[PDB]
């Protein structure tokens, strides 16, 4: 029930995110890479990652109103599926790499920064997208439509064959899902927590004085480290949490009454997670004065 | 291409790699600049740091942080045509002698040496080239000021003075004047430590100020300002 | 009634 | 009795002003009118040179029009191969404060010098194989602003205080010294024949010096602000000066006043450098506005804009043969326009 | 000044192995690529190795391709040439030759003294002349030819001229084609075009007597000429 | 000192006085004549089509 809210809400989310990302990307692209201070190349990578995140939405827009009937071809589903895979988790790891670079650069610049010249040039982005491609490799082309009942209405689902023994199929889906969620749920979480806590500790032990002129600096900077991590967590956590819960629900009984609500809110939880990509420009670029 | 051409491009490549390694080894060295009237212990400070030559460079290290120190005192040229070379300086070390509030040296009918250093500090701090470079202000003769304030009050140099003739109040007054000379308070800060024939303190303050300024610069460059 | 297998992997998700 | 002498000097200056006013027959604009305009000169960057790491403060073109010397705040003095973008040499300098660099006409020596108030002479064609210091000229009480070679033995250095010196390289001595500027002399351009050179100081004056004799024959004062760059005409009849007052004035040696002024409303910045193209139709002026403007020398019009730099276009130069113009800027770039 | 003294060599069994070494003497060795030239007891010159500045290009010859190894070490300023299997055609006296390569450069400036080793397609230069008798003073011309034209698209031909006085090491006379060298007087001159290149000498003395060689520098398997002996009857 | 400086300024000005001056018309005409005479071999005004340009 209440299925008419989701199409319009992600229409609005798409509009806002596309507008903000375009405004950011025009500014970051119009400037040369060399003149950028430390990580504007990574910022532009995040912007294009959000662009790849959003551009697969127009083809997915009227999908709900056509009610799981895909006449556009399974191949487009195969493309857009690994597209959305790659953009979402590569964006999480892009945030991860950017925050790790900030950790390295601020926590101890005197001892560190020996490898900064190596990391900052192209190797970080190179290995990031290489890891993204490697994670995409098992699910590059893994989409087959499901006949379901005798009803002609079918849609391009993902491949359920993975030809092996009967028990091996279940293991295949559960393992791929758990790994795909777990990498970007646990590695970025630890990176965010450790790096931001260390940044807070370094500023706390570095300032050594609560100057009234510097009090505003201290407060707003501490607020920045609070808000960045809290937004990332409170936005992208619930989707992975609920998907993992439902995957574990195969083992447990969990009568259909609860699964009804769970799978009714999982489509909502998708956008409850998408809001992070929606509002991260205000988190990163909009606060930075020299974008404006 | 000919064999000479391959060898020439290989030579260009090795020259480029040598240039890159030299630049990477030079980019980790903190660059500093000194300004003073001339009799403000700048030579004394330089000698202390170690423990017609228009530009003078001194190398020293402390806690594994190499320090480049440039002295421009002996230039005798108009400052505008050569002050833009020092744009990427990490900090500027301004040495002003608090002892010689009286005893003008240039012209008796003219203003005091404190006032001349005050205009010098204002011109440097409000300069359009140094809009993002901090100043580590210094006061030189702690004891000379202490032994001269007793005989002569601070009123002989400033008409608007209202505080008592004590050491701490006069030091605070001079410090506050040099602080409020600044006009862009957010971008840059003044450090104003007091040193007079004290060992292990000057270099420690310079190191702390350099670490603070490099941290703030890293935050500014890392989208966290 | 009975929940269909469509929303598990199809309705919106990309697992 | 200084009042009588001062008033006599004032009267003589008034006589000079009256004479130069009487010599002005007709404006250069009126006579030059009815000539064919230059047209929209299109300039495109043929190839850029990269490898520096600080701001380029000076560049100089060789007489072979193929080699190029570049100086930067980084302690490097790179010699470039313009045709193929190969670094012929990498000269480390004792002082990383470089404000001028020169390339000898014979192609053997290179001179650089800045705030270290000493001119360093380097031998390129060395028997051993590395670049060695030939002579470390010292004796200027100020930063060197412009050093230029008359030949392999004589060098003229634009001092920092008020002076210029005709240094000879064989012995560390000054053959003759030039005094008379009331400010810091910044630019120094040599005539096509090494018999006269004009210099500009930070006092709005240009002085034509007789190298062999050692006296200022003529003085030129048309600007109102500091003079940054001066370049002779293809011949020794005239020359142009750039100032911080967003203007370039073409002065004439024979007539002894200003011929035509080059200024526009949109320009409010300074003139970092100036050079004449061969045959002297075009005057190339560097600007603080991060751009180079192609001025028609004969008619005060903007032929085109040489806009391919991020920061201050500090140093500019046209090859002796005349193929290309190379512009250096405060970013570690040096592009060869043509 | 610059002094290269190569050393190491005696009698070698027909199949053994030995190592050659040349020591530099204060001329910024690290910035110079170094060659290896050998001379048969009564024949012309060959070319057996080349190591570049920084040990980048290690081009060998077509006859010592696998049995010869050349290496350098920046400290101690020494060049090495290690043999693995010596034939009867490897007996020679080996020259270490300095080479610096940039725009206004003069390749093959300094030649070594030599070490006697007694074991006990490619462009060919003819140099058809074998002996031209000369007077105490006159104008003498030495000719040469090339299989392929050495006029590259850059605009410079790459034929060099060397002189080997009786009992000494080769020097450089005209360090390109028609480009007078350093330390050689104004009498010598060169001029050529296409595949035919010639040398001219204005006035004779007891310094032009010797054997004159040509060399190309287009293709790395460098070749020399047969030589032209001047006897001064 | 100051008196000597003022004197030297006086002789400098008086030597500047005795300078032969030609009219602006003749000098400008000479500039146009030289400029037009040499304006055929200049590469900046007239670009070299294919060959003589090495860039």
């Amino acid at each position: 029930s209440s299925g008419a809210l989701i199409p319009a809400i992600y229409m609005l989310v798409f509009l806002l995110g596309t507008t903000g990302n375009g405004l950011v990307l025009w500014t970051v692209f119009r400037s040369s890479r060399e003149k950028r201070r430390s990580a504007d190349i990574f910022i532009a990578s995040l912007a294009v990652a959000d662009l790849t995140f959003v551009v697969t939405l127009p083809l997915w827009a009227t999908y709900t109103y056509r009610d799981y009937d895909w006449p556009f071809g399974t191949f487009a589903c195969k493309l857009s599926s690994y597209l959305i895979f790659v953009n979402m988790y590569a964006s999480v790891f892009c945030l991860t790499g950017l925050s790790f670079d900030r950790y390295l650069a601020i926590v101890r610049p005197v001892a560190n920064a020996r490898l900064r010249l190596r990391v900052s040039g192209a190797v970080a982005t190179a290995v990031l997208w290489v890891l993204a491609a490697l994670l995409a490799m098992p699910v590059m082309v893994l989409r087959t439509t499901g006949d379901l009942e005798n009803t002609t209405k079918v849609q391009c689902y993902m491949d359920y064959s993975m030809v092996a023994t009967v028990s091996s199929e279940w293991a295949w889906e559960v393992g791929l899902g758990v790994s795909s969620t777990t990498v970007g749920f646990v590695v970025p979480f630890t990176i965010m927590l450790t790096c931001y806590f260390f940044i807070a500790q370094t500023i706390a032990g570095h300032f050594r004085k609560e100057r009234i002129e510097g009090l505003r600096k201290r407060r707003r900077l501490l607020s920045i480290i609070v808000v960045l991590v809290v937004t990332f967590a409170l936005c992208w956590m619930p989707y992975h949490l609920v998907k993992t819960l439902y995957m574990l629900g195969s083992l447990l009984h969990w009568p259909c009454d609860f699964d009804l609500f769970l799978m009714n809110i999982f489509p909502y939880c998708t956008c409850i997670s998408y809001v992070n990509s929606c509002l991260n420009p205000f988190l990163y670029a909009f606060f930075d004065p020299r974008f404006r | 291409l000919s064999a000479e051409d391959k060898a020439a491009v290989e030579r260009s490549k090795m020259i480029d790699r040598n240039l890159r390694e030299d630049g990477e080894k030079a980019a980790r060295e903190v660059k500093l600049l000194l300004l003073g009237a001339g009799e403000s212990g700048k030579s004394t400070i330089v000698k202390q740091m170690k423990i017609t030559t228009g530009i003078v460079e001194t190398h020293f290290t402390f806690k594994d942080l190499h320090f480049k120190m440039f002295d421009v005192g002996g230039q005798r040229s108009e400052r505008k045509k050569w002050i833009h070379c020092f744009e990427g300086v990490t900090a500027i070390i301004f040495c002003v002698a608090l002892s010689d509030y009286d005893l003008v040296l240039a012209e008796d009918e003219e203003m005091n040496r404190m006032h001349e250093s005050m205009k010098l500090f204002d011109s440097i701090c409000n300069n359009k080239w140094f809009t993002d470079t901090s100043i580590i202000l210094f006061l030189n003769k702690k004891d000379l000021f202490e032994e001269k304030i007793k005989k002569s009050p601070l009123t002989i140099c400033y008409p608007e003075y209202a505080g008592s003739n004590t050491y701490e109040e006069a030091a605070a007054y001079i410090q506050c004047q040099f602080e409020d000379l600044n006009k862009r308070k957010d971008t840059k800060e003044i450090y104003t430590h007091f040193t007079c024939a004290t060992d292990t303190k000057n270099v420690q303050f310079v190191f702390d100020a350099v670490t603070d300024v490099i941290i703030k610069n890293n935050l500014k460059d890392c989208g966290l300002f | 009634l009975q929940r269909r297998c469509m929303p598990l992997h199809s309705r919106v998700p990309f697992p | 009795e200084l009042d009588q002498l001062r008033q006599e000097a004032e009267q003589l200056k008034n006589q000079i002003r009256d004479a130069r006013k009487a010599c002005a027959d007709a404006t250069l604009s009126q006579i030059t009118n009815n000539i064919d305009p230059v047209g929209r000169i299109q300039m495109r960057t043929r190839r850029t040179l990269r490898g520096h790491l600080a701001k380029i403060y000076a560049m100089h073109w060789g007489t072979d029009s193929r080699l190029l010397v570049s100086a930067s705040q980084d302690g490097k003095l790179i010699i470039w191969d313009s045709y193929t973008t190969n670094k012929v040499h990498a000269i480390p300098l004792r002082s990383s404060w470089v404000m001028t660099c020169a390339y000898a006409p014979s192609g053997n020596y290179v001179a650089c010098g800045g705030l270290d108030n000493i001119c360093s002479i380097y031998n390129l064609k060395t028997r051993e194989g590395n670049v060695r210091v030939s002579r470390e000229l010292a004796g200027h009480t100020g930063y060197l602003s412009c050093c230029r070679f008359l030949d392999d033995n004589q060098i003229v250095t634009s001092s920092g205080d008020t002076t210029c010196a005709l240094w000879d390289i064989e012995t560390g001595q000054q053959t003759t010294t030039f005094t008379g500027h009331t400010g810091d002399v910044m630019s120094l351009s040599l005539a096509p024949d090494t018999r006269l050179f004009v210099s500009g100081a930070c006092d709005a004056s240009a002085k034509l010096w007789d190298v062999r004799e050692g006296m200022c024959r003529q003085t030129f004062t048309g600007h109102e602000s500091d003079i940054n760059a001066i370049c002779f005409f293809p011949n020794g009849n005239a020359f142009a000066t750039g100032s911080d007052d967003a203007t370039c004035r073409l002065f004439d040696l024979r007539a002894d006043q200003e011929l035509m002024t080059y200024s526009h409303d949109n320009i409010i910045c300074g003139i970092t450098s100036v050079s004449f193209s061969k045959s002297g139709r075009l005057l190339l002026a560097g600007y603080d506005d991060f751009n180079c403007n192609v001025w028609d020398a004969l008619k005060a019009d903007r032929a085109g804009v040489l806009a391919g730099h991020d920061n201050r276009v500090s140093c500019l130069g046209v090859t002796d043969d005349g193929m290309a113009v190379a512009t250096g800027s405060w970013d570690s770039f040096l592009k060869i326009w043509n | 000044d610059v002094q290269l003294v190569e050393s190491g060599g005696g009698l070698v069994q027909p199949g053994g192995s030995r190592k050659l070494s040349c020591s530099a003497s204060g001329f910024a060795f690290s910035s110079f690529g170094m060659h290896w030239v050998r001379q048969a007891p009564e024949k012309g010159l060959e070319w057996v190795a080349y190591i570049s500045s920084g040990s980048g290009t290690i081009y060998y010859a077509d006859t010592v391709k696998g049995r010869f190894t050349i290496s350098r070490d920046d400290p101690k300023n020494t060049l090495f040439l290690q043999m693995t299997s010596l034939r009867s055609e490897d007996t020679a006296m080996y020259y270490c030759v300095r080479s610096i390569y940039y725009y206004g450069s003069s390749p093959f400036d300094f030649w070594g003294q030599g070490t006697t080793l007694t074991v006990s397609s490619d462009i060919v230069m003819t140099q058809a002349t074998s002996s031209v008798p000369v007077t105490p003073g006159e104008s003498v011309s030495i000719s040469c030819r090339s299989s392929k034209s050495l006029l590259h698209s850059n605009g410079n031909t790459y034929l060099y001229w060397f002189l080997q006085r009786p009992g000494q090491s080769p020097q450089l006379l005209i360090y390109r084609m028609s480009n007078l060298a350093s330390g050689v007087p104004d009498r010598f001159s060169g001029s050529g075009s296409g595949t035919a290149f010639t040398l001219t000498i204005s006035r004779l003395e007891a310094e032009d007597v010797g054997v004159y060689y040509c060399m190309q520098h287009l293709e790395y398997p460098l070749t020399f000429g047969a030589g032209t002996k001047l006897e001064l009857k | 000192a100051s008196i000597a400086q003022a004197r030297k300024l006086v002789e400098q000005l008086k030597m500047e006085a005795n300078i032969d001056r030609i009219k602006v018309s003749k000098a400008a005409a000479d500039l146009m004549a030289y400029c037009e005479a040499h304006a055929k071999e200049d590469p900046l005004l007239t670009p070299v089509p294919a060959s003589e340009n090495p860039f």
